[PDB]
RNA sequence: CUGCCGAUAAGGUCUUCAAAA
RNA sequence: GUAGUACAUUCGCAAGAAUGAAACUCAAACGGAAUUGACGGGGACCCGCACAAGUGGUGGAGCAUGUUGCUUAAUUCGACGGUACACGAAAAACCUUACCUAGACUUGACAUCCUUGGCAAAAUUAUGGAAACAUAAUGGAGGUUAACCGAGUGACAGGUGGUGCAUGGUUGUCGUCAGCUCGUGUCGUGAGAUGUUGGGUUAAGUCCCGCAACGAGCGCAACCCUUAUCGUUAGUUACAUUGUCUAGCGAGACUGCUAAUGCAAAUUGGAGGAAGGAAGGGAUGACGUCAAAUCAUCAUGCCCCUUAUGUCUAGGGCUGCAAACGUGCUACAAUGGCCAAUACAAACAGUCGCCAGCUUGUAAAAGUGAGCAAAUCUGUAAAGUUGGUCUCAGUUCGGAUUGAGGGCUGCAAUUCGUCCUCAUGAAGUCGGAAUCACUAGUAAUCGCGAAUCAGCUAUGUCGCGGUGAAUACGUUCUCG
């Protein structure tokens, strides 16, 4: 995103930001309870987001 | 106010007559950034003068080129009121250029039809000393030898 | 000439941000991007005998979680934890009832080395008719005291009453500005004068941070104990 | 005539074509970014600050 | 290495202060 | 200052010489010396697309957009050399909107504080209505008042109203130029000087020497990101012509080695190396100047309005037009126009969206309708290659303007949306004095994507890739 950095006047100067969506995929072939009660408690740090799939 | 002198790109062998040349000539004629558009219509000139002068054309194109080449080089320089000019031995490499950049000017102004016959007839017509960039040539020549007084000081 | 915020130039690689949420939709993005805003502003606005150096917020799809700095935090305690219930009431209003709240308050250590009590404390000894040479003086020597680098304050703005407007700077040290490596904090202060507005700065050193990473870490916090509560 | 405006954008308008979007922090109508419903100088406060996850400076 | 080359309305801020810490 | 002036006197053929005031007027003087800056059509040295060498443009024509002036009920306000003029405005039909004409309102459309109840506001259907708003209806989530719905109620709310010469904040500019200062000490009665100037080296007040100076801070440089080679991890939604590709970590380049000469920094050459001497680009912009810009992003001192400069709505206006300038687009053509076939990208974006395919349509598009919440599905790449034709004409150039018929968005396209089809075919054949940008994937040029957005002659802005040059001898002139 491209946004001025003066108030009124001066359209040339105009600074810019980033934002990055870091992605990786991960696929499990077989789980079972022995795997998904441990997932439960796992306790993921909030910036990471998951597309859980099934 | 530089003391610094600019570097020098290679000018690469041409693909067809093996004649750096002839690449310099390329990019002289281009327009709009086509490379390929310039490529065609110079090599068509060649075909043109295959059938025209029955000679092989990489010598023709040196007969005219080098024939156009000129010696003196006029440089402007004021003091009070116009210019006395200053007449001074260019190097071999911008002697080849300006001989390339008029061999260019005069032919995208001649009456005839489509640039590949109209710059192949300046080659041709520059060949036997009779054109429009041996004109120039002759013409900067003599005012070089006019001016001869002042080549003694330069700046 | 114009300067780059500093604390703006050093974001996403050696600062983390002051709030980590990602939204579900860009309508939704908008709602929580204000009221984290009217809750970091109303701790700073009132609340301000505290000397509330940072206030976070960290927000999951709906659960809300508040950790909140503070160098005397007996003020937002109160009395037998009174002052407490009215706060989490004005922050449940903010957000909304249909959301949970985590709210934490967590002593601050080493208050002294950061720009923002610092400034609140420039803030208010202007805004009392305390000689501004003497003021920042004082603030600089006890900010030295406390152990800490270079300390670069700009107080800008109607100075003394008067009818032009001036400015004073005080550098007192190495404040490299420059350089990415430096730990430097940074706040700005709006001491509300009879005679208009006084605009306040405190650029500080808190050293180097020679340990690669996007923070993580606390940042003057750890010296001295930090705990306390209120959380779940 | 600010506030006025404010209060009405938030208010519903008779015709789907009269709600425009204005910045939710000030009362900016224009240069408003939908992406994060903030006008162009409050985005820079904004992200000066550390407030928007992610919104880190450029280098390209 | 001496071409040429003239003009520019009036009155105005700005240092408050070291008593001291 | 009057003024070496006037009167009187002496000398002189003459011009004049000698002598020599006052009235009036000012707070100082074309006073003296010295200091810090600025300036010089004064020198010495050094830098930058500055000149020079090239390339493509602008000023000429048509069109888009902004500005000056004029007009109007209003043509809202601001920006005005460089540092304003495709600027605020990353979307003016309604809304926006701050302007004008009208129709309506008054603790008010929005808010708190106070006595006091909640057994609503909405939305929508009727009638009158340009719509505001009124009279009637389903009387409404809920949670007993939480929030709000109110009554009573005065403090007040409200102002895109003035002052950017009261300010805070933010920004342009010199300028990414290499500067700006402080502590201690010394010299000078003093402003002040020293360090910061000398000699070498750089892009650099970068460093090394010298040195009544010794040190330090901000700036400079490096640490940050990105591109260029390789190693390692991972192999689906990439690859699957098997190791590309994507993104985490790491290695790599350090004047590290050698030759020359210098005390030393350091300069040049060579070796190896994907990369050599700031390897390319970006972020990063010192004290300060111009009382530079913004009270119309926001905040704010002070002044002004308070049944009106506040508020709601409908219509008009910001789109005018004898004119002038700025920035761009399209051209004046065979390095091309038109037609057919056809090869090769990167980046970004997408569930009120991207829209494949199919059917209809001369076409914009409509209907059906899968697929894709995305390395999976979608957003046709164009220049370029080959073939046919035009044969240099105001034309098969150029598209303006104008008439008609259609499509899309939207209550609504007349003021004032754009697209398609048909019809017409202005000027213009390289543009005067004078000017602008650029030192390689750069100029020039061809497409693609995104932001604000229901839609928009954005030809604008921010990005991505395809093709891809010419020239730099030198500081005499020119600007800084
Ligand atoms: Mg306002
Ligand atoms: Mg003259
Ligand atoms: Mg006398
Ligand atoms: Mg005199
Ligand atoms: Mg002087
Ligand atoms: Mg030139
Ligand atoms: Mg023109
Ligand atoms: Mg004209
Ligand atoms: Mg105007
Ligand atoms: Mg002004
Ligand atoms: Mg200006
Ligand atoms: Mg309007
Ligand atoms: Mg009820
Ligand atoms: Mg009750
Ligand atoms: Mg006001
Ligand atoms: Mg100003
Ligand atoms: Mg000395
Ligand atoms: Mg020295
Ligand atoms: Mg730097
Ligand atoms: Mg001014
Ligand atoms: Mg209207
Ligand atoms: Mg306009
Ligand atoms: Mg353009
Ligand atoms: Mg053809
Ligand atoms: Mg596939
Ligand atoms: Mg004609
Ligand atoms: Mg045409
Ligand atoms: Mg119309
Ligand atoms: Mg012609
Ligand atoms: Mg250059
Ligand atoms: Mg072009
Ligand atoms: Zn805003």
């Amino acid at each position: 995103i491209t946004i001025i950095r003066s108030p009124h006047v001066d359209k040339a100067s105009r600074e810019q930001f980033e934002k990055n969506r870091h992605k990786r995929l991960m696929i499990l072939v077989d789980v079972n309870q022995g795997a998904i009660d441990s997932l439960k408690r796992i306790k993921i740090p909030v910036g990471v987001t998951l597309r859980f799939s099934k | 106010m530089r003391k610094n002198r600019a570097p020098k790109r290679t000018v690469l062998p041409d693909p067809v007559f093996n004649n750096t040349l002839v690449t310099r000539i390329i990019n002289v004629i281009m327009e709009d950034g086509k490379k390929g558009l310039a490529q065609r219509i110079l090599y068509g000139a060649f075909d043109l003068i295959e059938q025209r002068t029955k000679e092989k054309p990489l010598t023709v194109f040196e007969r005219a080129v080098g024939n156009v080449m000129p010696r003196l080089e006029l440089r402007v320089r004021r003091i009070a009121g116009s210019n006395y000019q200053v007449p001074t031995e260019v190097p071999q490499d911008r002697k080849i250029a300006l001989a390339l950049r008029w061999i260019a000017m005069f032919a995208r102004k001649r009456h005839e039809k489509t640039m590949l016959e109209k710059i192949a007839n300046e080659i041709i017509d520059a060949s036997n000393n009779t054109g429009a960039a041996i004109k120039k040539k002759d013409d900067t020549h003599k005012m070089a030898e006019a001016n001869k007084a002042f080549a003694h000081m330069r700046w | 000439g114009q300067k780059v915020n500093s604390n703006g130039l050093r974001f996403g690689i050696n600062k983390n941000w002051i709030s980590r949420w990602t939204a579900n939709s860009h309508a939704q993005t908008a709602k929580w991007l204000i009221e984290d805003e009217k809750i970091r502003n109303l701790f700073f606005v009132n609340y301000r005998n505290a000397q509330v150096s940072n206030v976070e917020i960290e927000r999951t799809q709906a659960t809300v979680d508040v950790f909140v700095y503070a160098a005397q935090p007996a003020f937002l305690i109160g009395s037998e934890n009174k002052n407490i219930q009215k706060i989490t009431k004005q922050i449940k209003q903010i957000i909304g009832r249909t959301t949970n709240l985590d709210l934490t308050i967590n002593e601050i250590g080493s208050p002294m080395l950061s720009a923002r009590i610092i400034a609140r404390d420039l803030a208010n000894a202007i805004e009392a008719r305390v000689p501004l040479r003497t003021a920042m003086r004082q603030s600089l020597i006890k900010v030295l005291k406390a152990g800490a680098n270079g300390i670069k304050v700009l107080v800008s703005g109607r100075l003394n009453g008067a009818e032009i407007a001036r400015d004073k700077m005080y550098i007192e040290g190495n404040m490299p500005l420059s350089t990415l490596r430096a730990d430097i904090d940074y706040a700005l202060e709006k001491a509300q004068t009879t005679y208009g507005v006084i605009g306040v700065k405190v650029w500080i050193n808190r050293g180097m941070i020679y340990t690669k990473g996007l923070n993580r870490t606390p940042a003057h916090i750890l010296h001295p104990q930090k705990k306390q509560p209120n959380r779940q | 005539a600010k506030k006025s405006l404010k209060v009405k954008q938030t208010r519903i308008p008779k015709f789907a074509v009269r709600a425009y979007t204005r910045c939710q922090r000030c009362g900016r109508a224009r240069a408003v970014l939908s992406h994060f419903g903030v006008c162009r100088l409050c985005f820079r406060e904004l992200a000066y600050a550390g407030a928007i996850p992610g919104v880190k400076k450029a280098s390209w």
